[PDB]
């Protein structure tokens, strides 16, 4: 019964005041989603949109080494977690 | 057992934690205290030839797990950093007590009693400049030996060791230095009592009875 | 249409301001059109208020004798009057410090009261207009800054008339000028300025000049704060609700306190019933904004919030510690200053007032004489007095205002404690282990496992608000009996019979109620004959109260559907009504818990108002 | 004229004047129901949006101003977030 | 062979909503079924709100313990 | 092949962790993990794997050097204190303010730089454990 | 017409809060005095002692009424006399407590000592006695022997209650108890 998804998880759906209702594979996937937002330090900052009308902005970052990497990390997280269970 | 988050304090599986400072990484403290205490220096034949510690203050850090999982008490190595600036400190103010009463140095107002030449100094244009001056002397020499770790046992170094030793100390082959370090301890403890007989004298005379004419 | 139950409007009605469970108008320019909406009927309350001072009111002969006039609020036409009560009555007093308002910030006709009535209305329509068009562009308005600029601004208003502006050289043309020059209308004189017995109207805009300027630097800082650091985590609209409420709640306490203390309305003190009302008028929207934080926190908690290793998760890990340092609190207050209260009792009642155990405010003393004290009163901390002091109303403590802080303290710690407790147990007790699949409000789990009862959170928030209203009850006489006792010169009466609480009844309530029941009888009618009338109107809805507290539903249900089935058996109607329309069943559970709180706090609110009334008037 | 209740009334002597005149006349009463009738007006048009709530495609069909495009793109102004708070920063 | 705690040895319950979260019972039977998703069947001392005093755990909810490695006095 | 409630409870722990190791990249593309949410902006992590605050905690100053914010907190601390001392005891401005004369705007100028020498040496220290 | 008694502020613009520390004691103190020199307290003993004389004239010289309040009224004066070196105010009379924390006539000190002593040792006789009979049937039925060897065993508590919190046996780890985590923290 306590297995049920919360409701602050569950948020901005459907099962948001019914988690109840919620399905086994969506409570599951929300409580790990909870997880993954508290861990920070593998986050991924997920870039603002271009919405403005003007030219790209330079910016001082390179987005496609940041996605590379943390395909890397995700790679090496997953297998390390795996190897734990 | 519970998620690798959601982990504070009581929950089961977590790791005790301490990182005070911010800019210093995390620290995770075992008990220790009481293990560090069976193999400490102190404890001459004063009490016995035993550490005597009465109302188990030692004790309070490894109980600490117990408590909340959290370090709300020091641990012993935190006591004996406090017992050894306690120590120096009441050394240099029982001196002070007794030398600023005979002698007078700079420009600060002259006031022999000891309890209020703090004060008058506080007051003083060319005083407050001095002991500001003082004050961030001693702000340095502390936050550069700013210990804190050893509040949970991890200092990395023994207590009281600032990197000050202009004599040959430390290095001699002789001179064992655990007599040394058990006098300091010893004498900082006696100008402690010493200190506090000195604000007894000046709260309730006659109770010291060798400052009876004292300050 | 309409095939639903009686249950349904009780039942929307107590969300139809849940607009997060609205999904048509759930956006946040949504929110922001209702704030719009609200701030036009405060605007349009205001212009109410104004209208009918400047219409049927004395203001102009207010201005000039603000100590011998009493100020008007609007006039009286009630059919229901008898000719004698027509010519008894002149027109509905004034129980609100809006005439000391205005002569303070420089209205001396009723013209001027007028066009603010006109420009009130026309930024209430300002305001519905904003609220026709929610957008993302309409929520960069607000903020910080913006308070502040408002704070600037009126803090100009406030200099264009001060009563030295006359005397003061424009500073804009001329140049600052000298000193006094600006003193003629930015002072820090600080505290009660003599006369007008209130604090200088320069004193008050320099007060908001240099508020708002260190707002807008404050909120420079906390956005460069959010330069680094940027981490929006949480957000949720009833976290910053609940931080808006009890940041307010916290605000309206302490205009409550520096308002009697500090008064800035020109001869508001001399009007005793208006300061009263003020206190206690904003020392219970403060405590309904504080208990408004604390519920949203635990909104929060029920249907927004995910579990991590941060400050609200801490919170819960050790909810146990909480509850019970708390409960412990609670507890010791309540013993001691409950047994307290009682030897007193038995002391005064055995005629030895002596073997009373006062227990003297000495810490409150000492703070009093050391930081705010100009002259030495108790002598504890300090004797020094001062070569020029301040003057303002602190009063002076003694033996009893010890004890009636202490059960200040307990009041205000057990609804600390029933509002933590409900909050922190949202997330499941071991009766209840399930509650973050409930929602906010329910009625009960059932009479399994032992009983369930008012296990919900907003049961929790239901039953702090009886704790709410008499912490706000106790505090309110303490300020109350004190400033009558000033005024009416006692002082010792109040230092005497304050440290039992028989002395509680018979110089605060009996005393002061004789005047107010004189309101109507027999020889006749005075003009307190309405507030005895709303003092028995306000005991009869706080015990329609305790019928919606104290019975609950399946009574009434099985009452109503007797009720029912004589409807449906009555002649010349049972060919008109099949009880399919509107279906009359019986209030729900929650439903029932809300209208007797809400029954119980209207009285409660409706009798003190009258009593302080009857005994301030 | 009042029979006094109240023994504060009594003690301080505070007299209600009733002024001469009234103090708004009727035209200026006339121009403040007036004013008072625009404001209705506008209320019955928040009253109607606000029932039926924002439509679809308003917000989805008309594009954001460049003001609001930047502001959703830095998440400025209550932007980036799940909240109201008007007392933002 | 026997999976799960020994029969009338005491565990420590880790569900979470249990009544008896943290505490500790004795393990009546553990059912030797690999589909029974909660056999370690488990009596306590104290009754719940529901004055029951047994409970089923699942094999993964429950800490068995040594005989003298946990807290005669609870 | 009989598949046990453990094995279900196996899998289910493989679902949940498999999950949890994989939206924290970015294939998930969930609101809160929006710039100024929950992560950490781009290219300026705040701290590793250890807690331990990495430079770009300090935003613009995030490349001055230990030394350099040494000598600005205590640079700041020496004039606030003089400012302070200056303003409320030695030379009191508010009893200047009693003598109709101005404020001396040098001690309120001085004054305000001790919050700044509060930040600074946080900062310093930041810089100091991170070697710049 | 007038307000409430205006009171005056210290304008502290100095830069300094003085604390005096001969201010720091009862004895110094200028609202409260000796209720053996207290006009007010001396009227309040001498109209309880008239009241006490008026009641005691309503019995007959002799009777048992009469002799019980004249012991009532033996008692009042030797309470009065024992409260003469009481505090007790300037304008009320009414002896006070000094809650401090000097030891003075009708301080709190010595009282919170003897409360906190005697309740800790009835805490740590409960305690005990729980410990020790851990068994719902001897908490229904007390074990008297038991119950009233803890109950004197308990005057230890200051000392074997702090050994206890030292050493491990007093508090309980919070992975032991039934603490709420039904959040799954
Ligand atoms: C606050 C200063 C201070 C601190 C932190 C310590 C710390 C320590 N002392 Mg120590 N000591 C001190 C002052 C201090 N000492 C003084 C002044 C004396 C002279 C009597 C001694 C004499 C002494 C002996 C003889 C021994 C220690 C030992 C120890 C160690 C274990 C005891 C412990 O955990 O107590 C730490 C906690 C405290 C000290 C709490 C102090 C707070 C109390 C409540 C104040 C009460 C005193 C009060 C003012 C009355 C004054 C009494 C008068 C005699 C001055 C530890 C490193 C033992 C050791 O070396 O172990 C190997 C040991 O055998 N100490
Ligand atoms: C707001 C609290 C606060 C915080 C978070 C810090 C944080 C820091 N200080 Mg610091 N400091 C503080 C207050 C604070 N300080 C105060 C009040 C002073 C006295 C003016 C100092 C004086 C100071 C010096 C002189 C130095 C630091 C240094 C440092 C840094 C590392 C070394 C350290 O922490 O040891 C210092 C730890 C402390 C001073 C402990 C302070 C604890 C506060 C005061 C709470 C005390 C409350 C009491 C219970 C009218 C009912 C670190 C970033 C060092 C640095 O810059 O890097 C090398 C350094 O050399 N500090
Ligand atoms: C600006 C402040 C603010 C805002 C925006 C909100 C907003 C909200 N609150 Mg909230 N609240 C606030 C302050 C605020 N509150 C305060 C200060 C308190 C403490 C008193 C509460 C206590 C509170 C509770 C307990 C609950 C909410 C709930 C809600 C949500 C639904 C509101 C609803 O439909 O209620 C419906 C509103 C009413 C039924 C209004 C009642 C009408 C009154 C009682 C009329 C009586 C007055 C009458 C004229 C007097 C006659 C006198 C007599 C003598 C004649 C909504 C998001 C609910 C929620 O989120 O649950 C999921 C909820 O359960 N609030
Ligand atoms: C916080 C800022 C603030 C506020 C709330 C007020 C409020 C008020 N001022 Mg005012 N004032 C201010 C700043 C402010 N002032 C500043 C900075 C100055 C100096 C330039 C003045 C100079 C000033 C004068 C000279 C007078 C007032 C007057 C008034 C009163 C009636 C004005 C009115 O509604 O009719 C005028 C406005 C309208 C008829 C329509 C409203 C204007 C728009 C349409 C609405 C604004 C929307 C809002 C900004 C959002 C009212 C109490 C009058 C009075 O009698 O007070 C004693 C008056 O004669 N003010
Ligand atoms: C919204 C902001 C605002 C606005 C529009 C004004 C508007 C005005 N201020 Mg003003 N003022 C403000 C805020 C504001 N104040 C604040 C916050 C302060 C506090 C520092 C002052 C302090 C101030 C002084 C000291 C003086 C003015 C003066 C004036 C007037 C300038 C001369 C004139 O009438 O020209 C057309 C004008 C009415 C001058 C004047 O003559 O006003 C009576 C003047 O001497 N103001
Ligand atoms: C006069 C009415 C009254 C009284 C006395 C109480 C008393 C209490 N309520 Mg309460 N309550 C009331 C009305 C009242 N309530 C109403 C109408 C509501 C609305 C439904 C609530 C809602 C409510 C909630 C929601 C909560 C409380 C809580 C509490 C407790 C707070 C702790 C405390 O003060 O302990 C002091 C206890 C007393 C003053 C009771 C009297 C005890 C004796 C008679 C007085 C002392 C005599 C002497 C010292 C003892 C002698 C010892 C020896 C010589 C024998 C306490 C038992 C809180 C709680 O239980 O937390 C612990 C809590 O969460 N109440
Ligand atoms: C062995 C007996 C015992 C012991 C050691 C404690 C100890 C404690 N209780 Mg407690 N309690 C007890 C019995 C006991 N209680 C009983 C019988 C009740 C039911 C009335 C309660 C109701 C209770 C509440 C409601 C609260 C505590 C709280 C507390 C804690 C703070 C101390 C306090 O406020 O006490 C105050 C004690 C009371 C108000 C009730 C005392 C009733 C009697 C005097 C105690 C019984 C003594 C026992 C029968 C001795 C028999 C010995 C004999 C068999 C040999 C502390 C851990 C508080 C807490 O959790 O704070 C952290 C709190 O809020 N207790
Ligand atoms: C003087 C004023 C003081 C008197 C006002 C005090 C009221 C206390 C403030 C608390 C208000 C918030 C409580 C609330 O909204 O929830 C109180 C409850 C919350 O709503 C309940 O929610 C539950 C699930 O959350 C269920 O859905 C219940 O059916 C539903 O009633 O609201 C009601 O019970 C409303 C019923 C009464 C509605 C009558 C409207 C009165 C309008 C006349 C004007
Ligand atoms: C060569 C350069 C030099 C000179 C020439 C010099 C001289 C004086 N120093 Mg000085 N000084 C340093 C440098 C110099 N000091 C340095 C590097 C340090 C850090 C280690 C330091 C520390 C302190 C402290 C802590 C104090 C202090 C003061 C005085 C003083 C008395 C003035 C007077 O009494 O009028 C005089 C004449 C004391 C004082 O009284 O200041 C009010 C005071 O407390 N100094
Ligand atoms: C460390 C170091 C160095 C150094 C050093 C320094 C600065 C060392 C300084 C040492 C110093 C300054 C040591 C003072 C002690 C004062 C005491 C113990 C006071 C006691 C006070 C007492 C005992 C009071 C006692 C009494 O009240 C009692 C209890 C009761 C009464 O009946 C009797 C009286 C009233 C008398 C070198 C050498 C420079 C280089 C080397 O390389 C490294
Ligand atoms: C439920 C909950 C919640 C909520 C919470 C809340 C609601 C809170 C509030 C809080 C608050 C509401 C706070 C407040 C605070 C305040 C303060 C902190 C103040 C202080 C001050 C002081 C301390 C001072 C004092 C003084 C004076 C002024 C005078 C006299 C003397 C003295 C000095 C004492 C949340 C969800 C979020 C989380 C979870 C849980």
């Amino acid at each position: 019964v306590c297995q049920n998804a919360k409701q602050g998880e569950l948020k901005f759906t459907e099962y948001w005041t019914k988690p109840y209702e919620a399905d086994a594979l969506t409570t599951l996937f929300v409580k790990a989603r909870v997880a993954a937002y508290n861990d920070v330090v593998n986050l991924f900052p997920l870039p603002n949109p271009k919405l403005t009308s003007g030219p790209a902005e330079p910016t001082s970052v390179d987005y496609d080494a940041l996605t590379k990497e943390a395909m890397e990390g995700q790679k090496k997280r997953i297998e390390a977690a795996m190897a734990s269970v | 057992a519970h998620p690798k988050h959601m982990l504070v304090a009581g929950v089961r599986g977590y790791e005790m934690e301490w990182q005070p400072i911010p800019g210093d990484a995390v620290k995770y403290p075992k008990p220790n205290s009481e293990e560090m205490f069976k193999t400490m220096i102190g404890a001459d034949v004063e009490t016995g030839g035993e550490a005597w510690d009465p109302l188990g203050f030692h004790k309070l850090f490894d109980r600490n797990f117990d408590f909340n999982m959290l370090p709300v008490y020091p641990h012993v190595q935190w006591l004996r950093e406090a017992e050894i600036k306690h120590g120096r400190v009441c050394m240099l103010a029982f001196i002070g007590c007794f030398a600023q009463a005979g002698y007078h140095i700079g420009s600060y107002p002259v006031q022999p009693d000891w309890s209020k030449a703090l004060a008058e100094c506080y007051a003083s244009p060319t005083g407050a400049v001095g002991l500001f001056q003082i004050s961030v002397l001693i702000g340095w020499i502390e936050g550069k030996n700013y210990n804190g770790d050893a509040w949970v046992g991890m200092s990395e170094k023994e207590p009281g060791d600032l990197g000050f030793d202009p004599a040959g100390f430390t290095k001699n082959p002789d001179f064992d230095l655990k007599k040394a370090q058990l006098q300091e301890i010893k004498n900082g403890r006696l100008a402690m009592v010493g200190c506090a007989s000195i604000a007894a004298n000046h709260f309730i005379p006659g109770s010291v009875p060798l400052l009876t004419g004292f300050y | 249409y309409g095939r639903c139950a009686t249950q349904r409007y009780f039942q929307v009605l107590g969300n139809i301001h849940d607009i997060e469970l609205n999904e048509s108008l759930n956006s946040p320019q949504a929110i922001q059109a209702l704030s719009f909406g609200q701030l036009s009927v405060i605007l349009l309350w205001l212009a109410a208020y104004t209208f009918h001072i400047g219409w049927s009111g004395n203001f102009e002969a207010f201005i000039d004798n603000p100590l011998g006039v009493q100020p008007i609020n609007h006039f009286v036409l009630d059919p229901h009057y008898s000719q004698y009560k027509v010519d008894t009555t002149i027109a509905a007093l004034t129980n609100h410090p809006i005439y000391h308002w205005l002569m303070t910030v420089g209205f001396t006709s009723n013209a001027q009261i007028y066009r603010f009535t006109l420009g009130l209305e026309i930024t209430a329509a300002v305001m519905l207009v904003l609220s026709l068009a929610p957008s993302v562009g309409l929520l960069s308005m607000g903020g910080l800054e913006v308070v502040s600029w408002i704070s600037i601004c009126w803090a100009g208003h406030l200099v264009n008339f001060a009563p030295g502006a006359a005397n003061l050289t424009n500073v804009v043309m001329e140049g600052p000028g000298s000193l006094g020059n600006l003193m003629n209308v930015l002072t820090f004189n600080g505290g009660i300025q003599l006369g007008t017995q209130a604090l200088a109207v320069s004193d008050v805009a320099h007060h908001h000049v240099a508020i708002g300027i260190v707002g807008l630097w404050i909120s420079a800082l906390l956005r460069v704060s959010k330069y680094a650091w940027n981490f929006n985590t949480q957000s949720s609209y009833h976290l910053d609700l609940s931080l808006s409420l009890t940041v307010g709640g916290i605000l309206t306490s302490l205009l409550a306190q520096q308002a009697y203390v500090y008064p800035a309305l020109s001869y508001l003190p001399y009007d005793y019933l208006t300061t009263t009302s003020l206190y206690v008028h904003h020392q219970y929207i403060g405590a309904f904004l504080a208990t408004g934080g604390f519920v949203h926190g635990g909104i929060f908690l029920v249907r927004d919030y995910t579990l991590s290793n941060d400050l609200v998760g801490k919170l819960l890990a050790t909810k146990a510690t909480v509850i019970s340092t708390l409960s412990w609190i609670t507890l010791f207050l309540g013993f001691h200053a409950t047994g307290l209260y009682m030897h007193n009792d038995a002391m005064a009642a055995f005629g030895v007032p002596q073997k009373q155990i006062i227990i003297e405010p000495v810490f409150a003393e000492f703070i009093q004489q050391v930081f705010f004290l100009g002259t030495p009163v108790y002598g504890l901390g300090s004797a020094a007095v001062s070569s020029t002091p301040t003057l303002s109303f602190l009063p002076i403590i003694s033996g009893g205002d010890f004890l009636v802080h202490h059960a200040i303290a307990l009041g205000l710690h057990t609804t600390v404690l029933v509002l933590i407790k409900g909050a922190l147990d949202s997330q499941g007790s071991y009766l209840f282990p399930d509650k973050q699949s409930f929602g906010y409000g329910f009625a009960c789990d059932g009479p399994g496992r032992g009983g369930t009862c008012d296990i919900s959170t907003w049961d929790s928030f239901y039953l702090a608000f009886f704790w709410v209203n008499n912490t706000v009850a106790w505090f309110t006489y303490y300020f109350h009996w004190k400033v009558l006792s000033l005024w009416q010169s006692s002082t010792a009466v109040f230092d005497e019979n304050s440290l039992y609480l028989m002395g509680w009844f018979r110089d605060y309530l009996w005393q002061n109620c004789a005047a107010l029941l004189s309101g109507y009888d027999s020889l006749g009618s005075n003009d307190l004959a309405v507030w005895a009338w709303a003092f028995l109107l306000a005991h009869l809805a706080w015990a329609t109260g305790f019928m919606f507290l104290i019975s609950w539903r399946g009574y009434w249900q099985e009452l109503i559907d007797t009720v029912i089935y004589m409807h449906l058996k009555a002649p010349f109607f049972n060919e008109i009504w099949s009880a399919d329309v509107v279906t009359p069943v019986a209030l729900s559970i929650v439903q029932a818990r809300f209208i007797g709180l809400a029954h119980y706090v209207a009285g409660f609110i409706l009798t003190y108002l009258a009593f302080v009334v009857g005994a301030t008037s | 004229e009042r029979i006094p209740g109240g023994k504060f009334t009594k003690a301080q002597g505070k007299i209600v004047a009733t002024p001469d005149e009234d103090g708004f006349t009727d035209s200026e009463v006339a121009l403040a129901l007036i004013i008072a009738a625009v404001v209705l007006y506008l209320a019955i048009e928040v009253t109607k949006s606000l029932f039926y709530g924002e439509d679809p495609e308003t917000t989805a069909k008309g594009p954001m101003t460049p003001f609001e495009k930047r502001v959703v793109e830095k998440g400025l102004f209550g932007s980036r977030g799940d909240s109201y708070s008007p007392f933002r920063p | 062979a026997w999976v799960g705690p020994k029969k009338g040895s005491q565990v420590r319950i880790l569900r979470p909503e249990s009544y008896w979260f943290q505490q500790r019972g004795t393990v009546v039977n553990v059912n030797q079924k690999t589909n029974i998703k909660y056999p370690v069947t488990v009596k306590f001392d104290f009754v719940n709100y529901a004055n029951v005093n047994t409970n089923g755990f699942a094999l993964w909810e429950v800490d068995e313990l040594k005989e003298g490695e946990y807290d005669p006095d609870l | 092949y009989t598949e046990s409630a453990q094995d279900a409870k196996l899998f289910e722990t493989v679902f949940s962790t498999y999950t949890a190791e994989y939206l924290k990249g970015p294939m998930y593309e969930t609101p809160e993990k929006m710039i100024g949410r929950r992560p950490f902006n781009p290219g300026e992590p705040l701290w590793g794997e250890d807690k331990k605050l990495t430079s770009n905690v300090l935003g613009p100053l995030k490349r001055v050097s230990s030394n350099e914010l040494a000598f600005l907190t205590m640079i700041c601390l020496a004039i606030g204190a003089w400012g302070e001392a200056q303003f409320l005891w030695f030379d009191p401005q508010f009893a200047a303010i009693d003598r109709g004369e101005y404020f001396n705007p040098i001690y309120i100028i001085a004054a305000s730089l001790l919050p700044v020498s509060f930040w600074a040496h946080i900062a310093c220290y930041i810089q100091k454990a991170n070697g710049k | 017409i007038d307000t409430a008694p205006v009171t005056k502020m210290k304008n502290l613009k100095t830069g300094t809060v003085e604390v005096d520390q001969t201010k720091l004691s009862v004895k110094s103190w200028g609202h409260m005095e000796p209720c053996g020199q207290n006009k007010k307290f001396q009227k309040r003993i001498k109209d309880e002692a008239f009241k006490l004389k008026k009641r005691q004239d309503k019995y007959a010289k002799g009777s048992a009424a009469y002799a019980g309040v004249q012991e009532v009224i033996d008692q009042a004066k030797d309470t009065a006399k024992a409260y003469e070196g009481r505090w007790c105010g300037k304008k009320d009379g009414l002896p006070r407590v000094i809650a401090t924390g000097e030891v003075t006539r009708g301080g709190i000190v010595t009282p919170a000592l003897m409360f906190l002593y005697t309740t800790g040792w009835i805490g740590y006789a409960g305690r005990s006695y729980l410990l020790r009979t851990k068994d719902a049937a001897k908490e229904i039925k007390i074990d008297v022997p038991l119950a009233l060897t803890c109950m004197t065993s308990a005057f230890a508590w200051p000392v074997y209650s702090w050994q206890d919190i030292t050493n491990g046996r007093f508090v309980a780890k919070d992975t032991e108890i039934r603490v709420q985590r039904m959040h799954m923290a």
